[PDB]
DNA sequence: AAAAAAAAAAAAAAAAAAAAAAAAA
DNA sequence: TTTTTTTTTTTTTTTTTTTTTTTTT
């Protein structure tokens, strides 16, 4: 360290709120945040880079604001003053706002660290008046937002400027947006990055952009390959999963980073990686990057079972195999819960109740078994008593109807009706649209049997008459 | 596939008369969003959809109503015209348009379906085939690649027809019969009772004919009898005044030659004149029909039986989606899952009088089956309704991937909003990797927009409200302009 | 001034069986907040509160459904009971404990109501006199001052049983004839009709028991006549040849006498007897009969005439306070204002098979008279919905000031629902003054909730949500959580 | 006339910032009344600028006015002028509930230039779990220090703000605006008490701010009139909306009262009519000289009350034609109110030009209130309000005599046939109050018997028109 | 353009059930 | 105290009328 390093505490997601309302995991992100602003002043920053979604909800709580603002007031503000200056035209980069100077160029407010930052897709401008919780903390100036956009056509990414001694940096800024609508501007080139034209290629170029990097969508997604080849690092900020270590990118040579959340907002298998903030440290043109855990948020542990992979105590069939399952992924569950048990000694900052999840897939036919009676038995073990265990999986009326005439024909004795004569019937009605197909077959019945007992004379007795068509019907239908 | 694009709605409820009120909506993938004012016509858009790609009125409403009343336009009659422009399953244009016509006649308001046009764009040419309402639907049903049932109740659902799977045992019978394809055999079960029912009555009819005829067959064969009684007291008369060869045997004879010639003439009267075959007739009608009517029993309950096992075996598929988005998308401990259950009757007949329906959706708490119609919460209902829609969609609707919720989050907490959010968030995401999927969604609350905005964001949305006229004007608005009209 | 105080719920819906989970809810004035999650008690202590006042249980469920099921107790049986504790119109403390038992038998469940009771101070008695059903019933409603129909329909209206007004013609027409007190007169038209019907069908069987009582009639007056002259011919030719011809004479006199014998001996058969007496008999039945047919007919038609007028004497002041309300209410230019009208059908008679109701809300949009059912949205719905019951319980329900509006604000716009806010506190402000005012607010509405907060404060709200083995423990709360459970 | 010994208090009571924020017509009307009041207080070089509560229309403030009310708190409240007095008391009582119990001004890095104290009104009445309100939010932001907010339910201690400049003393007593029913409950229990200042409680001005009801129909919710400290001399007093701003004292009470009103037309009652002013009070020791200064950026409100009743030339009851009438008159005096506005708006350059109008109509002797949707839709385009301008407002039947009624009309238009005359109207008349199962099917049993009976007895011929004749005859001898 | 015949639904009606009241024991 | 019998209410399936649709004229 000496004074051309740029030492800059890069933090991306810090969402704010997340369950706020839950007894549980309320009061935790707010934790979080409050490491990391320990970590940003007893490091000696110059300042912070917040990634986005600094804000969980799109309009913040009194709570959540409250506690943001408590937690600027105590470490960003303080006497230090700050050993790096801005070159750029501050009525440009931050013109949103009635006051378009950074915070602590204001003769009013001490700032010692500042935190440049640009807006996540969580809380982005919305609004008749376009603003955002970040515009309220540069209100009562605590959060310097950069990189907003203020275009729907054409996005020109005018840079801040650092000087700090011989390093330059050329802070570029691009708040989250919609990503299909980013998709095809990058695909039309409408974006275009403003360089500095003084000293062209000694400025470090450094990108924050808070875009989707996985397969998400055909268009909801930013791969790397639109990016200018003239930046250096690009922090990345919308993907949750901590890469903090820089990649380097075989097409373009420009370094990435993804801090990645500090809080574990979603269930899936990427944020069982432990959460770490990074520390950025820049001299001339030369990056480095020295990763810090985060001792204060929770574990997430989650686990996938295939029911339909084991075909060794999982049967199909198994008429007891609900006992099986259960116990499988009670053992798994406590598994997690000792594993961390056993991690958590040495941290007595993280909270003592792991967030655990198991999903499981039942593709091979077998039934899942009742979460909600086995969740009760970790009621309180884990900090998500509901989202213990995730279930999820990946004939012709004619031939039935035939089928059931087929074998109440031959289960049951027909007094007058021919064997397999309605069937022929109900088919030619709701086949051939036939609207009286039954009644002509019922009274071609009534008719032929009233003729043969008349041509056969028989007697006005009940028995007579019953034993004459019970003959008639069991003679005529040979031919 | 089967995707809807534009509409142009004109003269339906408080939709402007004159083409200058004529309104245009687009609709946008995967997420449109109607938000207006109370009234405003929000819902006409979702009632015009349904009618345009079925033909049918909203429930509870006839055309009298679905129309711009003509009293309130102040003319004697209204036209209406609703037209939708929409891609078919293999992709090409289809610029369906439907017109009707609500004249004043009276006090009454007549009502009348004028000619639909068909416009299926080819090489550069728009073909225009004023079909009429069969062959509308037919071509509708054919290119959206879904049947008229599920277009009625899983896609187009009304606002007051949401809880339909929350109905009575008949009524759900009839929805999943409908939606089932199986409709005709429960017409021909319907024909099987009618039929069985008037042989009942006319072998009840046959009954008190043959308690009449028994009488006059009595009557014949006692007069028969004693004719030939008198005739052969007339010859042992006449052998007696032989043996004498006495007059006043002579006598005798001629008042037994009286006797027979006027009981000769009873005997012709048409009241029994034939009544030896008339009698053995009816009752051999009486006793055939009697047995038709056994044999119809015996065919309608295994109809029956064949219609309920093909019910259930069809839902045996879809209850498992059920299960899993109720596990999924359920916040709260009270039910472990739900599903449709459908139970035969062992004991029906055609002769029954009033029939026992037992179709219904569980809510399984615990391991207890139990009845969740009447006893489940307003919010539970809403929700278990709004799953057993989402499940249809799932299984029989491939090929539309349309859906529109009216008011989703009618009765739903907090809790459950995120949670059928986010489900709806994740059915966007599944169901348009390959193909288009659209979730026009009209609502009122900004806190389920928000959470459906994040994921998969919304740009433009449309604002739906009445202008001075006291039409329903539809315009279009930026994001920005949002928050103004929810709550 | 009647007030509700305290009320507990045991074994009810899911409020757990034994006496340790009997959840105990004091009322505030004059603003009581219950919110919750989807399920838990919220509806649930409406049901007891109405249950408890007028013995009704919810729509779509008897009482196999309210107490909580045997089957997920684990019990055989289970035995529910909820006490109120609240004050009558002359301000003396009352608690009224209503008992009931499922005691499930076998596959169907079964119920049974167990004596309540009517403890009440005098002079410190807290006599805790055992009560049949109906003594029950007419004490709490003698007690409270409003009749069973307010109670059920105005005051504590179920959620599913919301938006009665804008129901079917008959149905609307017997919810106002019990809340006019009007029933007696119309089971005495339904008396009427009854009559009419069975006279009328009496008619009928009677038209074939003239024809063949006619039948019977020319056939013994046609053996009467041949036997007269047959006895003339006896005698004439007796006294003219008793004056060889003369033992012919006495053949043919033997003859005479055998037909006169045998034609005597036919008339005594009981079919031709005495038929023109039986002929004249039924004949005088049957046209006393239709006489009487046609007195009624008139009757029917004059007596339902009179109720109609009843209905629309009351009615006129009703939508007189309906229209001020609307005026007051409705933010949207589009509906000038609504009312409740009715007319009897000018060709209604005893013996028509469908009697068609008249009884509607109209809306008067413009200046044409709509009808509201049919052609209003849900929003629309909700609020005239809302705003009859508030309408009735100015008119009638004056000494008692409970109202519980289960989730009022569902389907209303932002608008609206400040409007609505408006309206309630204001009413809340005029209703509070020498009367003890009672709302009972269930939202999930945080918006909500805090506008009625601003005016007539609320320090303590109700949160009811389940417990670790799905109870629904009702929990009071003061204001410093409200959002936990509001959405 | 100012000098080092006079406490130049700018007094505003009841802002309501965000009140209609969605309207076209008065969406930004509330910012730029608070825009003028903070203007007011800059270009009179105030001390500090006293609030009287409710500050913020909704409980929980939007984006859009949150940040508007930082924007202009920042531009106006923040300067790098010097403040003039110091507060001589421990700040860790009266400014509690915060994790920065010191003054906004004395944080060293703050510059405020003139200071904010405000009370909370019960819009933004503190809710949630840590109970914060929206002035919360802006002492963390560190532009207004709130102060006088109750501690517990169970007793009210109303600490003083201890200020001073020179030889002014003026201890600034303070409550939040508790439940109404709590104040009439705490204030008979005596329950509640304002602490003196330590030493030398001869030398203040006991400056004591209320948000509370007063003298209205509400006797159970008000806080009446004395019933309260006696040795207060100013209790200032919000939530009364109407213009009272002017000091005077009752009849024995020995403190001044001051209502300085809201600054905006929240509700359309009559008492918000009159015209909104600000406070500038002066204090020089123990003197009090406020001088009321007119809003020019309020928008004007006309309500006129008419009554039905007293009219009688003009709108005479049961007239063809007293619809048009009313609504004629009523058309001339919306005129006459908008035509006053006219007038009224020339005066000056800062008014809204739309004007609130709005009369109430109260006909109580018979008359059909005109299509209100017709009337005003002659309004769109000039009233501010175009939805409320006209309000209509008002203030045996024996279902027995009208059956008996309509029973002996019907009888006597149409004669029966062998019903005997009023017999069954008393047969209803039983059935209906004796509730007994008989009656209609008994008297039509006795009398069909009856006439049958005699019909017999009186040997007729079976034939159609004589049976009905002699029934007839039979019928009429009962009279 | 007209007649009349039929298909559809919705709203009133009726069957069936299930509990309460009674009325015998 | 139990049992059986009839009464009354309600949920929900059924029927009726009317209006639009379709076919012929
Ligand atoms: N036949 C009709 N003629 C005129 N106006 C009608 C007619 N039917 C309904 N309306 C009105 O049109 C509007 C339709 O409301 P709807 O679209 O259902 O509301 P929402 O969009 O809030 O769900 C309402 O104002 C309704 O009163
Ligand atoms: N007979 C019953 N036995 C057990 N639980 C029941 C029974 N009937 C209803 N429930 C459950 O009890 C709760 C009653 O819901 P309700 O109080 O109406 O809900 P809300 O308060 O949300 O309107 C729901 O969770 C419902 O599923
Ligand atoms: F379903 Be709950 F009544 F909101
Ligand atoms: F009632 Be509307 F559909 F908002
Ligand atoms: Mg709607
Ligand atoms: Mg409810
Ligand atoms: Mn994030
Ligand atoms: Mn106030």
């Amino acid at each position: 360290d000496d004074e051309n390093t740029f030492k800059i505490l890069v933090a991306t997601d810090i969402h704010l709120g997340f369950m706020e309302k839950d007894a549980v995991r309320g009061n935790d992100t707010f934790v979080t945040l409050d490491e990391i602003l320990r970590l940003a002043q007893e490091n000696e920053v110059d300042f912070i880079l917040l990634g986005g979604d600094l804000f969980h909800e799109n309009k913040p709580s009194r709570k959540t604001l409250h506690t943001c603002l408590e937690l600027l007031r105590k470490y960003c503000m303080g006497d230090r003053p700050v050993q790096f200056e801005i070159l750029s035209d501050q009525s440009v980069n931050f013109g949103f706002s009635k006051f378009p100077w950074v915070n602590y160029q204001d003769g009013n407010l001490n700032i010692s660290i500042p935190v440049f930052s640009i807006h996540g897709n969580h809380d982005d401008p919305t609004g008749a008046d376009a603003l955002c919780a970040l515009d309220i903390l540069s209100c009562a100036g605590f959060v310097n937002h950069f990189g907003r956009s203020m275009s729907v056509e054409k996005i020109d990414i005018s840079p801040v400027l650092l000087q700090k001694g011989s390093t330059k940096i050329a802070l570029y800024g691009l708040g989250s947006i919609p990503d299909e609508r980013l998709y095809r501007m990058f695909v039309n080139k409408k974006v275009t990055m403003l360089r500095p034209k003084e000293d062209e290629n000694s400025w470090f170029n450094l990108f924050v952009i808070h875009q989707n990097r996985s397969k998400h969508g055909s268009t909801n997604f930013i791969p790397e390959q639109f990016l200018d080849d003239f930046i250096d690092l690009v922090i990345w900020g919308h993907e949750h999963e901590c890469k903090i270590a820089p990649t380097k990118n075989e097409q373009q040579l420009f370094y990435i980073s993804q801090p990645g959340s500090s809080v574990v907002t979603s269930l899936s298998p990427g944020e069982a990686v432990k959460k770490h903030v990074g520390l950025l440290r820049i001299k001339g043109r030369k990056m480095n990057m020295h990763k810090i855990p985060l001792h204060t948020v929770r574990q997430f542990f989650m686990e996938d079972i295939v029911l339909a992979n084991h075909p060794d105590i999982f049967n199909p069939d198994n008429p007891k195999v609900t006992q099986a399952i259960q116990s499988f992924c009670l053992e798994k569950i406590e598994e997690m819960l000792e594993n961390a048990e056993r991690e958590r000694l040495g941290n007595s900052h993280q909270p003592e109740k792991p967030l655990v999840r198991l999903r499981v897939d039942y593709s091979g036919g077998f039934e899942p078994f009742s979460v909600l009676r086995f969740s009760q038995k970790f009621v309180d073990r884990v900090a998500n008593p509901k989202d213990i265990i995730h279930f999820f999986r990946h004939l012709r009326v004619e031939d039935l109807v035939k089928q059931y005439f087929q074998t109440a024909e031959k289960n049951v004795q027909l007094s007058l009706l021919t064997e397999r004569g309605m069937g022929e019937a109900v088919q030619e009605f709701v086949d051939k649209e036939e609207k009286d197909a039954i009644e002509e077959l019922v009274k071609y019945q009534l008719e032929k049997t009233q003729r043969f007992l008349k041509e056969r004379h028989i007697d006005a007795l009940e028995d007579k008459i019953d034993e004459e068509v019970r003959r008639f019907r069991e003679t005529r239908q040979k031919n | 596939m089967s995707r809807i694009e534009k509409m142009s709605i004109l003269g339906v409820r408080s939709f402007g008369i004159e083409d200058k009120d004529k309104q245009i909506i687009t609709f946008f993938s995967p997420l449109t969003i109607l938000v207006g004012p109370n009234g405003a016509g929000k819902t006409t858009i979702i009632e015009c959809l349904k009618y345009i790609c079925t033909g049918d009125f909203p429930p509870g409403t006839k055309g009298n109503t679905f129309v711009h009343d003509p009293k309130v336009a102040q003319e004697t009659d209204v036209r209406a015209q609703i037209r939708l422009q929409f891609r078919d399953v293999n992709g090409e244009l289809i610029a369906v348009q439907r017109s009707m016509v609500c004249t004043q006649k009276s006090k009454k308001t007549e009502f009348k379906t004028l000619e639909g046009v068909i416009t299926r764009t080819k090489h550069g040419e728009k073909v225009s085939l004023s079909s009429k309402c069969a062959e509308i639907d037919r071509e509708m049903i054919s290119s959206l690649g879904v049947s008229k049932a599920v277009l009625n109740n899983v896609i187009f659902c009304h606002q007051e027809d949401s809880n339909w799977p929350l109905s009575e045992g008949k009524a759900l019978k009839q929805k999943f019969d409908e939606i089932f394809s199986a409709t005709r055999y429960i017409k021909a079960l319907e024909t099987l009772r009618q039929v069985r029912q008037t042989q009942g009555q006319k072998v009840k009819e046959y009954q008190m004919e043959l308690k009449y005829l028994k009488q006059y067959k009595e009557k014949a064969c006692e007069i028969r009898d004693q004719i030939t009684s008198k005739e052969a007291q007339l010859t042992s008369s006449k052998e007696i005044v032989k043996s004498y060869e006495h007059n006043l045997a002579l006598g005798r004879q001629k008042g037994y030659e009286e006797e027979i010639i006027h009981f000769k003439k009873e005997l012709r009267e048409p009241q029994f004149r034939d009544a030896e075959e008339k009698y053995r007739e009816m009752m051999i009608v009486m006793r055939t029909t009697e047995l038709v009517n056994k044999d119809l029993d015996i065919y309608y309950k295994t109809l029956d039986q064949a219609i309920m096992k093909f019910h259930s075996m069809k839902m045996e598929e879809i209850n498992k989606i059920i299960r899993d988005l109720w596990r999924s998308t359920y916040r709260g401990q009270d039910i472990e899952y739900i599903e449709i259950r459908s139970d035969a009757d062992e004991n029906v007949s055609a002769s029954d009088k009033r029939r026992n329906y037992n179709y219904r959706v569980v809510m399984l708490k615990g391991d207890t089956a139990l009845d969740m119609r009447g006893r489940c919460s307003a919010g539970q209902k809403v929700l278990a309704s709004l799953i057993i829609r989402l499940a249809l969609a799932e299984t029989f609707c491939l090929n539309c991937g349309i859906i529109a919720l009216d008011e989703p989050t009618t009765n739903l907490d907090r809790e459950n909003i995120e949670s059928l959010a986010h489900a709806l968030v994740e059915i966007i995401k599944s169901r348009s990797q390959q193909r288009n999927f659209q979730l026009l969604v009209i609502t009122h609350d900004e806190d389920f927009v928000e959470l459906l905005g994040r994921s998969e964001y919304v740009e433009k949305f449309y604002r739906i409200k009445k202008n001075i006229d006291q039409c329903s004007e539809i315009v279009k608005c930026s994001v920005s302009s949002l928050g103004f009209n929810v709550h």
